[PDB]
């Protein structure tokens, strides 16, 4: 039964209420770090020079 | 450039040929659709036109009739009638006996007063403005063996009249005709069914023929 | 006098410089839409690469009436001629060709499938150019020029009778250039009127029925147009070469000026027709 | 669902307290808690070639994994891989159906994958000795139309959703495995994380549910808009992924905390959107919209940074390279532009 | 897949004669065809290359001309007609199948020939070893040189290997250098730069024991290069 499902579901709603959520400003922070770390590599923000870019005119 | 990338070039320029003739074989194709309601003779137009997705392929006076069917697909109508525009002409098929029996989905609703509910949401869709609607109607017999004991009155209380085969079909075949909102641009058509053959494709090939005539027109610089 | 000058001038300049103005823009137009996609518009390209032709050839002409006499040597007055009379023939076919294609798609529904598809439209432009410069070539070599009442004539001359043999030269140009096409793109057109008169589409309501004018209107123009305007200058030919009793007068000139003027006019509201009723153009304005 | 609204309920204070001590330590906003951050300047991006070759509108376009090789589905019944530097055709796969509405490309270049409208999954072999390209197997056993479909790490599980269901399998035996359930309208777009072991869905309902291949129960749920769900992606570092609806606004949520990020939004812009990807530096957005561009938006900033509108349809696909050297679109104009 | 050639024998000058070659267990219309001519106890050369769709024929050095070749889709049968005969080309015909596209392998299956018998620029690129003794389990180095930069501006070098067992067809070990071909042990190993091209055997077995071909593809003309046999 639904019950079943919903002692399931209840119980599938059971296992998604039992997890330990961290603080938000932590996963902003990473965010920002990762952004940071690897700005340099990214080709479509950091213009790439002309010879260096496999696709050319 | 490099004797092995202009083979390169000459692989791709042998796909791009056959590529572009394969789907010039496949534009002078007419496309129907065949969106019908439930067990409503569906099957017999098909049943005899020929004389998930379900596919009708046919011919007739020199022009070849490829029909979609689908049914079966159970599933949010929106997110597949993209799927669908550019097409010809969208047959509907309308059983004339139905305003009899109870749908076995629910005892309120009418087989045919869902009919038509069918009938008004594939008739207004933004991706259907301009294209014509093909309407059949199907067993007739029935619909004369049993007009006379059972009243059409039972449904569409709106009906003042006798009960002759004539008024009946004058008066149904009207109210099915007036859920048109935009009469500029976009037909209905209507014609009468039965077991009786080579009257029926005849039909769906002046309806296509109309068709047609209307895109050529609108793609020369007249219309 | 000084007024009729300063006027056709005007009249030549007008047409002139209405004509050239007008084909450079839609030529490029049609360039960046829709470009071949349908018939339509790669006959429509034709036309006004055709139109073009003739917006270089008009302005040499009026300076000689302007001047009655011809100042550059011979190259001109050969290149001038037939630059001349292969606009004509390049004009007057394809608007011919492009009401036959019209008949069929609108008569024939059934084949005109097979038959509308840009890979056979482009074979129908190339036999055009093509067949007519085969019809142009001829006059090309054929240009001489000759002195007379101290002025010089690009005159066209054959070791014929010239009179006798080969003035039907002029003759055959006015029944190929003037009889087959109008009675071919007239017959046509009526019959492209009936049927559409029993369609189902555009007829019914009043409600849609003006749509059916408006198609009979746009079919009823193009005709007249090219009824009127060049049907003058073929007029004036025959009857020149019909009257004897007058010949080099002080107000002919003036007309005949005068009617080649309408000519040129032909052909500068000629593309300019197809390009200020034509609906597909119309939604691109929008 | 008496008890269900008990716990909701708690998951919600649970989330109110994860949000208080959001609150807590940020200004939630996580954009005054970047407030000391340096705005970009504008990227004004060009095309580099436009890529011809179908008759009708494009349904999908994967990329390959040496961003070298594309694949894109048209309407015709054509499947067509190419080489994206030189632009040019590398084989041409017809099909038995005509109604594909997603495709992919192993990585592994050995197979790639169609299906849609047909019920029937086909996966096509390239490399054969016969020298053509054949069908290798055809899942069938769905009860509707498959959305998306795709490859998990190797060339022997594939991973699919349709109607209701996210269904997994296994190419040899060609039975299911591991069938995903627990949605209520009809999926139609599927994820994965780069060391993919976890991935995440998105069906009709404003909802998005990720799931775990090793037992196949959802990880997490997502909500929060009132549309459809167009486009889902994730970001580089797998803690986070894009997602797209049918009501103009494209939202960013992070698997740790399990609620939004950042809002994007203009007044101008009251059409859906369409796809939606990201490049490797983490900073900017591509977004296709139905106003026949893609307006690109820096992730940190809530600003435009850049209108790459060429197209004149509505845009169905958008592809970054795996390397972040370019990104590809693809719009109803039955052209694909390389955009760099 | 199997492809089988026929119509050799004994021939005498100034006259003429074809070969024909049938090919059965593949699609035939979308690969191009190769042919290399061995004569007894020498190298090998290529003769005729026919593209798909049969616009690209073109032709050898010291055979154009004389030679003609041809293929039948329907049949998948391949007429190269010959005109003279000067004696001088008496070899087996080996027939290749190749592909070109990103990512290709040319001439991955070969094709025993026919013993035909008479009655009686290109960048030079040759091999400075003629043989070596091996005994088994012992590493083996062969090495190549060249006449020009085989490197082209795309990125990559244009060299592919070949082994020849004794008394059968030659096969593909090492197209462009640092890519191994498909049915080949993993023992093999290829590298190089510039003109210095090498070819290396860790793990060596009776197995091994052949006549060791490497070649060009960057220009028209196909230049092939003498053999480093390898004797037990
Ligand atoms: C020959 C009569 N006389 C004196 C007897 C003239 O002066 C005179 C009159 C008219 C013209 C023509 C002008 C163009 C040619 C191409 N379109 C632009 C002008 O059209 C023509 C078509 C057919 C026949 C034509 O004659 C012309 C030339 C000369």
């Amino acid at each position: 039964a639904s019950i079943a499902q919903a002692r399931k579901l209840v119980e599938q709603l059971k296992m998604e209420a039992n997890i330990d959520r961290i603080k938000v400003s932590k996963a902003a922070a990473d965010l920002m770090a990762y952004c940071e770390a690897h700005a340099k590599e990214d080709p479509l923000l950091t213009p790439v020079p002309a010879s260096e870019n496999p696709f050319r005119e | 450039l490099s004797a092995e990338d202009k083979a390169a070039a000459e692989r791709s320029k042998m796909i791009d040929k056959n590529l572009r003739e394969d789907g010039e074989k496949a534009a002078r194709e007419v496309k129907l659709l065949l969106l019908g309601a439930g067990e409503s003779g569906k099957n017999t137009i098909v049943k005899q036109m020929k004389i998930g997705i379900v596919e009708t392929h046919f011919t007739f006076k020199d022009l070849h009739f490829k029909m979609f069917d689908v049914g079966a697909q159970r599933s949010e109508r929106k997110k597949w009638i993209h799927c669908f525009e550019g097409v010809t002409a969208i047959i509907f098929c309308v059983a004339l006996s139905a305003y009899d029996l109870v749908l076995a989905e629910d005892e309120e609703m009418n087989r045919m007063h869902a009919s038509m509910k069918l009938f008004d949401s594939i008739c207004n869709n933004k991706w259907f403005t301009d294209t014509s609607i093909i309407l059949f109607l199907n067993k007739k017999d029935l619909f004369e063996e049993k007009i006379t004991h059972s009243p059409l009155t039972i449904c569409f209380p709106e009906y003042t009249g006798a009960n002759k085969y004539d008024e009946a079909a004058s008066y149904i075949q009207s109210k099915f005709e007036d859920l048109n909102k935009r009469k500029d641009t976009k037909e209905i058509y209507t014609h009468f069914t039965c077991s009786t053959d080579t009257k029926n494709v005849q039909f769906v090939f002046d309806a296509v023929t109309d068709v047609i005539i209307k895109n050529n027109l609108k793609d020369c610089g007249l219309f | 006098s000084l007024a009729l000058a300063i006027a056709i001038t005007a009249l030549y300049s007008a047409v002139c410089a209405v004509g050239l103005l007008g084909n450079v823009l839609v030529m490029f137009g049609i360039v960046r839409y829709t470009k071949m996609k349908t018939a339509t518009n790669i006959y429509i390209f034709n036309l006004a690469l055709a139109d073009a032709l003739a917006t270089s050839t008009l302005p040499f002409q009026s300076a000689k009436y302007l001047m009655e006499t011809w100042p550059f040597g011979e190259l001109l007055c050969k290149a001038v001629l037939s630059i001349d009379y292969y606009n004509m023939f390049t004009s007057i076919f394809t608007l011919t060709m492009m009401s036959v294609d019209r008949y069929i798609a609108v008569c024939h529904p059934v084949k005109a499938l097979d038959f509308r598809t840009p890979a056979k439209a482009k074979l129908i432009n190339i036999c055009i150019w093509v067949l007519a410069s085969g019809v142009g070539v001829p006059i090309m070599v054929m240009a001489v020029t000759r002195p007379r009442d101290g002025a010089v004539v690009c005159m066209l001359q054959f070791p014929s009778p010239s009179w006798y043999w080969d003035t039907v030269t002029k003759i055959c140009v006015f029944l190929f250039a003037f009889v087959v096409p109008i009675l071919i793109i007239t017959v046509c057109y009526g019959l492209m009127l009936l049927r559409l008169r029993s369609v189902r589409l555009l007829s019914g309501s009043k409600e849609k029925d003006r749509s059916l004018r408006r198609i009979t209107r746009m079919v009823l123009v193009v005709v007249g147009a090219f009824v009127v305007c060049w049907a003058p200058i073929h007029i004036f030919v025959i009857v020149w070469t019909l009257v004897d009793i007058d010949r080099r007068d002080p107000l002919v000139v003036a007309a005949l000026h005068l009617c080649i003027a309408l000519g040129y006019a032909n052909s500068s509201l000629n593309p300019v027709l197809y390009a200020f009723l034509d609906e597909n153009f119309k939604r691109c304005f929008r | 669902g008496s008890e269900l609204d008990q716990l909701r309920q708690e998951a919600e204070q649970l989330k109110n307290q994860i949000r208080d001590a959001r609150k807590a330590c940020a200004d939630a906003t996580l954009s005054q808690i970047t407030n000391n951050i340096d705005p970009v300047g504008r990227i004004q991006m060009r095309t580099r070639r436009t890529l011809r070759g179908h008759l009708a509108k494009i349904y999908a376009m994967h990329w390959g994994t040496d961003s070298r090789l594309l694949v894109s589905a048209s309407q015709d019944g054509k499947l067509i891989i190419w080489d994206s530097y030189t632009t040019n055709k590398v084989h041409a796969i017809p099909l038995r159906s005509s109604w594909v509405m997603t495709c992919a490309y192993a990585p592994s270049g050995n197979y790639v994958a169609c299906g849609g409208l047909d019920n029937i999954c086909s996966i096509y072999n390239l490399k054969t000795r016969e020298g053509n390209v054949r069908v290798s197997r055809e899942l069938a056993g769905h009860t509707g139309y498959l959305s998306c479909c795709r490859f998990l790490d190797d060339n022997q599980i594939v991973t699919s959703s349709g109607d209701t269901t996210c269904a997994l399998w296994d190419i040899e035996t060609g039975q299911q495995t591991t069938t995903f359930t627990g949605h209520t309208g009809d999926v139609m777009s599927l994820s994965l994380a780069p060391d993919t072991r976890l991935f995440v869905s998105g069906a009709c309902d404003a909802s998005a549910k990720l799931w775990d291949v090793r037992e196949g129960m959802c990880r997490q749920t997502f909500t929060g808009h009132e549309s459809d769900i167009n486009a889902i992606c994730f970001f580089p570092n797998g803690n986070a992924f894009a997602t797209g609806s049918d009501d103009a606004t494209c939202r960013l949520f992070d698997l740790r905390a399990d609620q939004e990020l950042m809002t994007y939004s203009h007044d101008n812009i009251i059409c859906g959107i369409t796809s939606v990807s990201f490049s490797k530096s983490g900073r900017l957005l591509l977004a296709g919209y139905d106003d026949f561009n893609c307006n690109v938006w820096d992730a940190l900033k809530a600003d435009r940074a850049g209108v790459l509108a060429g197209h004149d349809n509505r845009v169905s696909c958008l592809g970054v390279t795996d390397d972040g050297m370019a990104v590809a679109t693809g719009s109803w104009d039955s052209f694909l532009k390389i955009w760099n | 897949v199997q492809l089988v050639e026929s119509g050799g024998g004994l021939v005498q000058p100034g006259g003429s004669r074809k070969l024909s070659c049938s090919a059965s267990g593949f699609a035939f219309s979308s690969f191009g065809m190769h042919w290399v001519r061995q004569a007894p106890e020498k190298g090998l050369e290529w003769v005729a290359y026919i593209s798909s769709g049969s616009g690209t024929i073109y032709y050898a050095d010291t055979v154009k001309g004389r030679f003609t070749i041809s293929r039948d889709d329907p049949k998948n049968t391949l007429f190269l007609q010959m005109t003279s005969l000067r004696s001088e080309d008496t070899a087996m015909y080996y027939c290749v199948r190749s592909i070109y596209y990103y990512g290709s392998s040319p001439f991955d299956f070969w094709g025993q020939g026919t013993t035909l018998t008479v009655s009686s620029s290109d960048i030079v690129m040759t091999q400075a070893t003629s043989s070596v003794p091996v005994t088994p389990g012992e590493s083996v180095s062969i090495s190549c040189r060249s006449s020009k930069s085989l490197l082209h501006s795309n990125g990559n070098t244009y060299l592919y290997w070949f082994l020849q067992r004794p008394g059968q067809s030659p096969q593909l070990l090492i197209y462009r250098m640092s890519n191994l071909a498909s049915g080949v042990p993993d023992r093999f190993s290829g590298s190089g730069s510039g003109t210095a091209f090498t070819l290396t055997i860790s793990r060596l077995e009776a197995e091994d024991v052949g006549v060791y071909y490497c070649m060009q593809h960057l220009e028209y003309p196909l230049t092939f290069g003498a053999g480093t046999k390898l004797e037990l």
